[PDB]
């Protein structure tokens, strides 16, 4: 795989660039270095070929170039809307072709908002079908990303947790869900479990006991 | 208009096979080759292989070289990819991509995938078809109540509250997929506390690929 | 040397 930089940011108006590193087998050999632009749910879109070529109808914010065994895509006057992930790729040889590894790039710019944090104990019912869930939402926050610790009593519990992915709501902020999975005796046997969110370095807890 | 409409989702067993189909239009189909490139979720495209539309012939990255063919039907203006032995990575999507086809020796101005399909999921697991059970998330201000859809395959599932009645408030999150193969997700209202122990709350759970309907009254304990 | 060769099967 082509090397791309995971991601890319800048604000409102500026400039960006996002490499694309080779080998002399691929970007340094031949001219066709393609960019694709793809948004979250939709196929990519070509940004790009020929190394340096636009499609028609793609704005002239966006133009490449390469040297040597990298490509660098440049986009220029940012505006929102050119938050997506980026990918390059290029004529490998032998009819074959390779894409990078893409870059998601993010537009500076949206306020920071804290994550709400509900938890919710097992239910009885499932409790009587010899199971225990410990449910923890999280949701409203940006950036988008959150990091999840659980604890039984004050003790850190790993096993048997299953955290979602960060997920864009309707309103540009991020959910995700964290599940500790128990046995009904583990959830009775504890005075409380917890679920801790930690998000750009502050942490809220919430508790919840049999 | 120019378009490549792909064949709907599939969901397979490990060492089944999946064949996806392309349609395209807009163009003249023989002109072309085209590409077929599939993504894990999250993840980047991976390039898999090519066929000229006229004259059929291929290439295959060597990753598939073992487990893939790419046919085309001129006469159907149609693509085809068949992957075999289906392992739980081939849970992608794939994509069929249009491309150039290039007569000269020299070739610049032909390459660069400018059509693209709308994209195929296809679902690779050992899981059996299960719909869920279903589980009460019980409760000035406001309280939060919601329902547990455990232990379900495949996707999706549907989440309404009171029949449709009940928007507001309402957030209903992606699943998690457990180690067993299954499914599991909550749907959470925010509600008036004061108004908890008059007003009925029922979670709604629709899980079409098992026939499954179930309806759950949530109540303080 | 070419840049530009056929990529086409």
């Amino acid at each position: 795989a082509l090397t791309q930089p995971a991601s890319v940011s800048g604000s409102p108006g500026q400039s960006i660039t996002i490499s694309c590193t080779g080998t002399s087998s691929d970007v340094g050999s031949y001219n066709y270095v393609s960019w694709y632009q793809q948004h979250p749910g939709k196929a990519p879109k070509l940004m790009i070929y020929d190394v340096n070529t636009r499609p028609s109808g793609v704005s002239i914010r966006f133009s490449a170039s390469k040297s040597g065994n990298t490509a660098s895509l440049t986009v220029s006057g940012l505006q929102a809307e050119d938050e997506a992930v980026y990918y390059c790729s290029s004529y490998a040889g032998s009819s074959t072709w390779v894409f990078g590894g893409g870059t998601k790039l993010t537009v500076l710019g949206q306020p920071k908002a804290a994550p709400s944090v509900t938890l919710f104990p097992p239910s009885s019912e499932e409790l009587q079908a010899n199971k225990a869930t410990l449910v923890c939402l999280i949701s409203d926050f940006y950036p988008g990303a959150v990091t999840v610790a659980w604890k039984a009593d004050s003790s850190p519990v790993k096993a048997g947790v299953e955290t979602t992915t960060p997920s864009k709501q309707s309103n540009n902020k991020y959910a995700a869900s964290s599940y500790l999975s128990l046995t009904p005796e583990q959830w009775k046997s504890h005075r409380s479990y917890s679920c801790q969110v930690t998000h750009e370095g502050s942490t809220v807890e919430k508790t919840v006991a049999p | 208009q120019v378009q490549l409409v792909q064949s709907g989702a599939e969901v397979k067993k490990p060492g089944a096979s999946v064949k996806v189909s392309c349609k395209a239009s807009g163009f003249t189909f023989t002109d072309y080759a085209m590409h077929w490139v599939r993504q894990a979720p999250g993840q980047r495209l991976e390039w898999m292989g090519w066929i000229n539309a006229g004259n059929g012939y291929t290439k295959y990255s060597q990753k598939f070289q073992d487990r893939l063919t790419i046919t085309r039907d001129t006469f159907a203006s149609t693509v085809y990819m068949e992957l075999s032995s289906l392992r739980s990575e081939d849970t992608t999507v794939y994509y069929c991509a249009r491309d150039g086809f290039c007569p000269s020796n020299t070739c610049s101005g032909y390459y660069g995938m400018d059509v693209w399909g709308q994209g195929t999921t296809v679902t690779v697991s050992s899981a059996s078809t299960k719909g869920p059970s279903v589980f009460p998330l019980a409760p000035g201000g406001t309280a939060a109540l919601g329902c547990l859809v455990k232990d379900y395959f495949p996707e999706p599932v549907t989440v309404s509250w009171n029949s449709g009645a009940l928007t507001s408030g309402v957030h209903t999150f992606p699943a998690v997929l457990q180690s067993s193969g299954l499914y599991s997700l909550s749907s959470v209202v925010t509600v008036p506390s004061s108004s908890l122990g008059t007003q009925t709350y029922i979670c709604n759970v629709n899980h079409k690929p098992s026939n499954t309907k179930v309806d759950k009254k949530v109540e303080p304990k | 040397g070419n840049p530009d060769p056929n990529a086409n099967p």
